[PDB]
């Protein structure tokens, strides 16, 4: 590499097996909170203070 | 000048709160579907704004070039490179050295 | 005032020595001896001869629109700047020139109506109409302009046919000593 | 004068600068208003049931419905036909005369290359599929729905499944058809062109697109571990 | 010609630039003297072109 | 008068709104701008076909020594006769438009008293001479109406056409 | 309309009783599957006379270098078109068939209402009209469908019928 001039810069399939896992595993965890909840736009200067 | 009345003429005589007789110009600042199409507005424009270069360089008298062949010129950019590959990869690519 | 009684005015007014607006005199109840007709087809005459003459004018300063005209083989500097410049055009150009004035003249702008068309003189479709008295005239100025190039191009017709191009009329002998 | 239905104008949903000229009406499931020249304000009856039945009614669509709906259903079928060669497998001829007459990626000429035989057996079943339309116009007769050919789930008209849909539920199916019916249609409307902009299939051109193509691409890693 | 034509093109310009917004920030003296106005800014873009004709000719003379 | 014209699949089809006044006779007008139009469309297509089959005259066109053959095919081909043939179809076509033989009065109901021979013709079948075979050849205009705009718009990209059948059919 | 097809030598004829029951309706279908049968048969016994005596069209038929000419007759022509014509065959005889000019509907008392000018006459002949060419119609297709059952099983052996014309005529 080093100047290979990369996306993400990354040079083999087991790291694109890291990028999405630590993305995805950090995420379900913040899905698990946030999943089966939508709607109730609010019409404020920021609250969206629901729960 | 035609810029600069306007911008006069509405800080000056103009409604104060456009959303008294004028509903299509109005906002709250916390409608976001409202502020979103003054986004989709604008973006549309500069959308346009990047096709006015195409048009430049393929058919309106060409862009000057550097990498032109046999001397720097201005000549018409016949085929540019939409391989998103390529394009994207320069937003993809590293901030660092040879990179860039 | 729509067409009637405009463009006489001074040092000459009204114009009958004929009797042709006297409406018992000569020509009378032959054939489409409608006043508000020749009160029209005066006007168009009119409007032609003053593209006629400005046009004539850019095209003789050499003002040309830089290309070729056609794929054929002549650019537009072929062209010759006088009178057998509508000559030398592909016919097949010519077609396309007369079938777009009958464009305008079947549908668009006015060529059935007695008047005049919309178009109100200022820019655009915006149309900045004349509201009473400056009106009378410069509708009677548009007259008066017409009539000075209808006798301006035919003057024209006249001279290179008789003598040599507006460039070289301008290159060598014209009438006064100056 | 009898499209004279631009005088009074409901609002094109579709355009909002310009009007819907009230025979859209909001009756049908499809409509949000999109007519930005006309025929909502002509219909058309069925001709192939009369010759009696070649003039149409007043206010009855029917029939650009069924138009809509047998185009954008076919088309739906239509985008798999063009994709799922390239992704998938090719079957392998060897049947009758004739190897590898499949094996071609571009719809276009794979049309004409595969035999005279195949589809035929095709255009044979997409033509009994129909007749058994034509029975079920003449059956249904004024009653007539503007899908069906018997599949759904009510009436005993077929229903293999599970089809337990409600009918809240059914109108959103029908929904969910026709919007999909609208979008097939510019699909295959954009395969059939790049099917001729360019000689290769979707899969040579999507899968083209991402590639690093070889003139560009790095050389490789040269590097020694020591 | 046209140095002639922007010489009265500056010196009206120089009315408007003044004139204009003294006669916009009085609250009276707009809707009383737009017509005013309205000549001098349809004379000023009509000065515009008739100094744009200018160059266009007596350039590709 | 009216009950003609379009039919099946349409009937009355004026789906932008040009005619929905209720009067007769701005609808009068247009329908015998549409029968001229249909009239001369039609002409010209088959005036294209024959010309396109390579269909031609022998000997020269005049002492300029222009062939019947050396006139091309295509939009170029009125556009290139001399002037002299070009006055002579105006002065021929222009007796025989405006006042003889066919006389286009006002728009009138042209009827130009050219009723085929026994073909065609009242006191025979009612619904064949009229809202049958006037309704086709008018809906005749209207394929052949649309078939010039198109073969203008065919020569227009591409040369003759065909020259546009011996390469490319498919669109730009 | 009941009285039509059944003027002598056979008259009415069923042998098998297939309408021996009753309805308009199943002797509406048979009739008109019947006619179509006749019409089809008909221009296919015409078609291959003029096919098989030699009349042909210059020019390829494809960019192949498949010309008219290249194509045999018979029986190996319709299959050997190539693909795209026939998709083109279903498509505008298709159009036709259902859709454009000839309306298919149970078999409506097919009227079509074309035929000519001067010729369908009811009210000058009420047995001329009807009765008799609309009956020999229907028996020129009960000769044609009986030609080309005879016209496959004759070329199903070897020499077809320019070619049969040359050998023998003898059956096997
Ligand atoms: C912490 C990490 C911060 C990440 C951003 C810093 C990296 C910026 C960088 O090193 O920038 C360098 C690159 C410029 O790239 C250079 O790009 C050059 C590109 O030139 C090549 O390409 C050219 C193409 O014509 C010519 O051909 C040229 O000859 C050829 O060499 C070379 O590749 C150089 O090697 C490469 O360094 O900038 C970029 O990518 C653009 C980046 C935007 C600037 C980011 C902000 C910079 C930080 C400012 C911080 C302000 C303080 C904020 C905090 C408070
Ligand atoms: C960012 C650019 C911008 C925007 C959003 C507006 C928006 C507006 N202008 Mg405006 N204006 C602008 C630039 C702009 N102007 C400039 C550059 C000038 C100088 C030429 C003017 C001169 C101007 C005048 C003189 C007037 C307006 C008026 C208006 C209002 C109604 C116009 C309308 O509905 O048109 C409808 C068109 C499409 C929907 C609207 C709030 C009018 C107004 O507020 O009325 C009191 C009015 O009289 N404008
Ligand atoms: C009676 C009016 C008239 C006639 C017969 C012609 C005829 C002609 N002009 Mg001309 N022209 C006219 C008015 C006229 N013009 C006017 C009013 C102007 C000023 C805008 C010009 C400016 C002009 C230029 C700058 C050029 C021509 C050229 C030509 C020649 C080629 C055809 C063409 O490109 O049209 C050009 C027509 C227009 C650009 C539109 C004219 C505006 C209409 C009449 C209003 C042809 C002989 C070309 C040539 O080769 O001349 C030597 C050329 O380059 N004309
Ligand atoms: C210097 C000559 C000259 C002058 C003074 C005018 C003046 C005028 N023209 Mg004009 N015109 C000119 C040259 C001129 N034209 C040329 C060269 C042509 C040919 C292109 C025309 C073609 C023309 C048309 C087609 C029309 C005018 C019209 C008008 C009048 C606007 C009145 C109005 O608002 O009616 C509305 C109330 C105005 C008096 C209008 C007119 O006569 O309407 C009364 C109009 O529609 N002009
Ligand atoms: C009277 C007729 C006339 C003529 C002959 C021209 C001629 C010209 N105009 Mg012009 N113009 C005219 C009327 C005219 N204009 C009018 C009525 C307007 C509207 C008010 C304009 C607005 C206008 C703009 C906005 C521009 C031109 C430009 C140009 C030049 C473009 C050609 C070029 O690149 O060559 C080479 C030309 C030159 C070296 C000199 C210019 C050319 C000299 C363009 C220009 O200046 O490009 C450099 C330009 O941007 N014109
Ligand atoms: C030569 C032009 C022309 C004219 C004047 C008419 C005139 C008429 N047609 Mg008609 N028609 C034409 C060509 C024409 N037709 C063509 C080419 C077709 C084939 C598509 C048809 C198909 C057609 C049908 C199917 C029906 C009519 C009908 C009618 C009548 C009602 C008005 C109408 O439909 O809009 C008249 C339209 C115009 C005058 C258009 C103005 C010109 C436009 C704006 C130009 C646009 C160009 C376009 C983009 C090119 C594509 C009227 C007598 C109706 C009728 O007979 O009722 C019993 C009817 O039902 N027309
Ligand atoms: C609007 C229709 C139209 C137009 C513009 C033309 C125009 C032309 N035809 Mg044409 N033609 C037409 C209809 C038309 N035809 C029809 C309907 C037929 C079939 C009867 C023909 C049959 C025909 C032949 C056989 C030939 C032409 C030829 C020509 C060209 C030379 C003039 C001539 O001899 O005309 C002849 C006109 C007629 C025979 C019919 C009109 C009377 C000229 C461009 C000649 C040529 O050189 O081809 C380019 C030529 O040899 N035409
Ligand atoms: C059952 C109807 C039928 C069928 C299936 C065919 C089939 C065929 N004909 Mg054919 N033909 C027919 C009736 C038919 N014909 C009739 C009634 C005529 C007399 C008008 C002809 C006159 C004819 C000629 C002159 C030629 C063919 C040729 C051909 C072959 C090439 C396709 C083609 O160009 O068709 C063309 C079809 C027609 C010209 C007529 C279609 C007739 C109906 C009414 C429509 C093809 C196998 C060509 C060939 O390969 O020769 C062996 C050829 O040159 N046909
Ligand atoms: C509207 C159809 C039509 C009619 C009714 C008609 C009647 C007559 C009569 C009257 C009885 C005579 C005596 C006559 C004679 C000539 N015609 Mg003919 N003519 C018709 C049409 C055309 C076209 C379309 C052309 C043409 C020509 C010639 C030339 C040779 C000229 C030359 O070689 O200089 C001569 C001598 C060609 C041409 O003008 O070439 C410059 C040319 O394009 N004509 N023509
Ligand atoms: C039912 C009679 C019939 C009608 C009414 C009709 C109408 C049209 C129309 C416009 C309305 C167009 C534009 C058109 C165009 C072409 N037709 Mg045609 N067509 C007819 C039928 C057949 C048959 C049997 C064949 C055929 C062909 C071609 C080829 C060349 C393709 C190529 O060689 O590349 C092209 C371009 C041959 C073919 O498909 O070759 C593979 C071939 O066998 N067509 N065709």
């Amino acid at each position: 590499n080093a100047r290979f001039a990369n996306g993400k810069p990354q040079s083999i399939e087991a790291k694109y097996i890291m990028r999405s896992p630590a993305e995805w595993d950090r995420f379900m965890r913040f899905m698990d909170r946030y999943a089966e909840a939508n709607g109730l736009g609010f019409s404020s200067x920021x609250x969206x203070x629901x729960x | 000048a035609i810029l600069g009345f306007g911008g006069i003429y509405h800080s000056l005589l103009g409604p104060d709160t456009l959303e008294e007789s004028f509903p299509f110009f109005g906002y709250d600042w916390r409608d976001k579907n409202k502020m979103t199409t003054i986004l989709g507005i604008h973006l549309c424009l500069l959308g346009l704004g990047s096709f006015l270069l195409v048009i430049k360089a393929m058919y309106l008298g060409g862009v000057y070039d550097t990498w032109a062949p046999g001397g720097g010129d201005v000549r018409y950019i016949t085929t540019p490179t939409l391989n998103p590959i390529v394009i994207f990869g320069y937003v993809f690519r590293s901030p660092f050295g040879g990179d860039g | 005032a729509f067409e009637d009684e405009l463009g006489a005015q001074p040092p000459l007014g009204f114009f009958d020595p004929l009797g042709l607006v006297x409406x018992x005199x000569x020509x009378x109840d032959g054939d489409q001896e409608k006043f508000d007709r020749l009160r029209y087809v005066e006007i168009k005459h009119g409007r032609i001869s003053m593209l006629a003459v400005v046009g004539y004018l850019v095209q003789e300063a050499g003002v040309r629109l830089p290309g070729t005209i056609d794929y054929s083989g002549k650019t537009f500097a072929e062209i010759p700047n006088g009178f057998a410049a509508f000559k030398e055009i592909p016919a097949g150009g010519l077609v396309q020139l007369l079938f777009f004035i009958g464009v305008l003249e079947s549908s668009v702008m006015r060529d059935l109506t007695x008047x005049x068309x919309x178009x109100x003189x200022x820019x655009x479709x915006x149309x900045x109409t004349f509201d009473e008295e400056t009106q009378f005239k410069k509708r009677a100025i548009e007259l008066n302009q017409g009539r000075a190039a209808q006798m301006g191009i035919l003057a024209l017709m006249v001279h290179e046919q008789l003598g040599v191009s507006l460039l070289p009329x301008x290159x060598x002998x014209x009438x006064x000593x100056x | 004068p009898s499209a004279d239905a631009w005088a009074n104008s409901v609002e094109s949903k579709a355009l909002p600068f310009a009007r819907a000229p009230a025979t859209l009406d909001g009756t049908m499931l499809g409509d949000f208003g999109f007519d930005p020249l006309g025929f909502s304000t002509v219909p058309v009856g069925p001709w192939f049931t009369g010759i009696q039945g070649r003039n149409g009614e007043i206010g009855n669509l029917k029939w650009y419905r069924e138009a809509e709906l047998i185009h954008g259903r076919i088309a739906q079928v239509a985008v798999v036909g063009f994709i799922a060669p390239g992704l998938f497998g090719t079957l392998p001829g060897n049947e009758w005369t004739g190897v590898d007459a499949y094996s071609n990626l571009n719809p276009l000429e794979a049309f004409s290359q595969v035999p005279g035989l195949a589809i035929l057996q095709i255009f044979l079943f997409m033509s009994y599929l129909e007749i058994r339309r034509i029975n079920i116009i003449k059956e249904e007769g004024e009653n007539y729905m503007p899908g069906d050919l018997r599949i759904g789930q009510g009436e005993g008209r077929w229903n293999p499944f599970g089809l337990d849909y409600s009918p809240e539920a059914y109108e959103e199916k029908r929904l969910q058809e026709l919007k999909h019916c609208r979008l097939a249609m510019i699909g295959v409307f954009g395969l059939w062109a790049q099917a001729q902009a360019s000689g290769v299939g979707v899969t040579e051109q999507i899968g083209a697109a991402l590639t690093t193509p070889d003139y560009y691409a790095k050389a490789g890693y040269f590097l020694p571990e020591g | 010609m046209i140095t002639a034509l922007t010489a009265l093109f500056v010196l009206v310009s120089l009315a408007l630039v003044v004139t204009v917004p003294v006669a916009l920030a009085t609250p009276g003296e707009w809707e009383t003297s737009k017509d005013q106005f309205n000549k001098i800014f349809q004379l000023w873009v009509g000065l515009v072109v008739a100094i744009a004709t200018a160059d266009g000719i007596s350039t590709a003379i | 008068e009216n009950e003609l014209g379009a039919q099946p699949p349409l009937g009355f089809f004026d789906p932008l709104g040009l005619v929905e006044d209720g009067n007769q006779a701005k609808f009068d007008r247009l329908r015998y701008v549409e029968l001229k139009h249909g009239r001369i469309s039609m002409l010209a297509v088959v005036g294209y076909l024959i010309e396109k089959a390579g269909i031609r005259l022998p000997g020269n066109i005049s002492y300029d020594g222009t062939t019947f053959a050396d006139i091309p095919d295509g939009f170029a081909a009125l556009s290139k006769i001399p002037d002299a043939g070009l006055f002579q179809l105006f002065a021929f076509i222009g007796f025989l438009e405006v006042f003889v033989m066919k006389d286009i009065t006002g728009g009138e109901f042209v009827g130009d008293f050219r009723n085929g021979f026994i073909d065609f013709g009242w006191d025979s079948f009612d619904e064949e001479t009229k809202l049958k075979k006037r309704a086709i050849e008018l809906n005749q205009g209207r394929a052949a109406m649309m078939g010039i705009l198109a073969l203008m718009v065919h020569e227009k990209l591409i040369p003759l056409g065909y020259d546009a059948d011996l390469p490319i059919i498919g669109h730009l």
